[PDB]
């Protein structure tokens, strides 16, 4: 099975740079054109640039709106694709995903991509709450239990539920900016017996200030 | 530019009917080699999109078959035939004949019969008192369709402002929506009033839907 992943993206001012770094495993890494490919809630989805082989004298090409300004380099021996970006405008916004140019001329296998904002806005981790029952009468399927991640920049973050080890029932409404700060709500349902004898957990990720959270629901 | 046009954005659909997304350029795509480089992607909610048909109509691995494709001109087209609750999501036609270029995109969106919201609410916790403010939250969960009004009554007298409802995307297993609505309100505020309600409204009934706490 051939997987993909990207990385290193955050808050940026106007004016400053950042490189992305992209692994690919489970084909021959060089045997292939690779490519990056951003998408923003605009532009839509914008390709980028592309690496070749080595005996195709590892050429390069830029999306004429980043040449010069962004730059692709790869290495065969650790398997990976680099996207160099310098100058970074508002315009250069959006999530950026790793491709391989597939023998089909089309880029078959893309990555889980990743973030990137160009703001003059700082950095801001979320702040989570506890959303529990409200003290009432069992008749609403058995019991909901949620995590209000409120005032945060830049998106997105990434709700998840002991650990990720439940996956059924787990409800994410979507991000909703208001004075500058992204807000959602996640909320989970349980058998209202596994709880509160059971551990259920939320894990709050905001990967552009690096802070995994883990927070636990309890009978107030 | 190559400029790429899909229609609809958003097309509704029953399960098992067919399903069809227009992809036409603003050019021709064929290639020297007397190739067509026209593709087709889907991009299910928060994934990585995926590659469903390459070289105008040739099904990429793994791809079931009920997914078609078919070209002619500048007009090419892609079909679902018997659809399922697991397509839902934004189907995308690229051309790499050029400067590689994508089309904006369409939201097929899985069509069943209606549902009723169970609803449930939540009282500030203590844990955001400090912040200055205390939100309220009323979540609707596994109505359809998407469609729905939510409302705020404070004490009796309906509250307006301090509102944001947001909702999720389709459920990719029994295709049902779900909301909150959120009622913030300051801190002094929200302890100025004893009883917090909010009464949703949805088709699938006339009488509305109450729910409410008292501090």
């Amino acid at each position: 099975e051939v997987k993909v992943e990207e990385s290193g993206g955050g808050l940026v001012q106007p004016g400053g740079s950042m490189k992305l770094s992209c692994v690919a495993s489970g084909f021959t890494f060089s045997n292939y054109w690779m490519e990056w490919v951003r998408q923003s809630p605009e532009k839509g989805l914008e390709w980028v640039a592309e690496i070749r082989l080595k005996s195709n004298n590892y050429a390069t090409h830029y999306a004429e709106s980043v040449k010069g300004r962004f730059t692709i380099s790869r290495d065969d021996s650790k398997s990976s694709v680099y996207l160099q970006m310098n100058n970074l405008r508002a315009e250069d916004t959006g999530i950026y995903y790793c491709t391989r140019g597939g023998a089909v001329g089309a880029m078959d296998y893309w990555g889980q991509g990743t973030s990137v904002t160009v703001s003059s806005a700082t950095t801001t981790a979320p702040s989570v709450y506890p959303l529990v029952p409200g003290c009432s009468d069992t008749s609403g399927s058995s019991v909901t239990l949620g995590c209000l991640v409120k005032g945060y920049f830049p998106e997105p973050v990434t709700v998840k539920w002991n650990y990720g080890a439940l996956s059924s029932g787990v409800r994410t409404v979507s991000s909703v900016l208001q004075s500058g700060f992204y807000s959602l709500s996640s909320l989970v349902t349980v058998p209202s017996s596994t709880w509160p004898s059971q551990t259920v957990i939320c894990n709050v990720a905001h990967p552009a200030s690096k802070v995994d959270l883990i927070k636990e629901p309890s009978g107030p | 530019d190559v400029v790429l046009t899909q229609t609809p954005l958003s097309l509704p659909v029953r399960l098992g009917d067919q399903a069809s997304i227009s992809c036409r350029s603003s050019q021709s795509l064929l290639h020297s080699d007397g190739n067509t480089y026209l593709h087709w992607y889907l991009q299910k909610p928060g994934q990585s999109p995926k590659l469903l048909i390459y070289k105008v109509s040739n099904r990429f691995s793994g791809v079931p078959d009920r997914f078609s494709g078919s070209g002619s001109g500048t007009d090419f087209t892609l079909k679902i035939s018997r659809v399922e609750a697991e397509d839902l999501g934004v189907y995308f036609c690229s051309q790499t004949t050029h400067v590689p270029t994508f089309g904006g995109g369409t939201k097929l969106e899985i069509k069943r019969a209606d549902a009723a919201p169970t609803v449930s609410i939540f009282p500030p916790s203590s844990e955001q008192l400090t912040s200055g403010g205390a939100s309220v939250v009323c979540f609707l969960n596994n109505f359809y369709p998407k469609d729905i009004n939510v409302k705020w009554k404070i004490d009796g007298s309906e509250r307006q402002n301090g509102v944001l409802n947001s909702w999720t995307d389709q459920d990719s297993k029994d295709s049902t929506y779900s909301m909150s609505s959120t009622l913030t309100l300051t801190k002094d505020e929200y302890e100025r009033h004893n009883s917090y309600t909010c009464e949703a409204t949805h088709k699938t009934s006339t009488s509305p839907i109450v729910k409410s706490f008292n501090r």
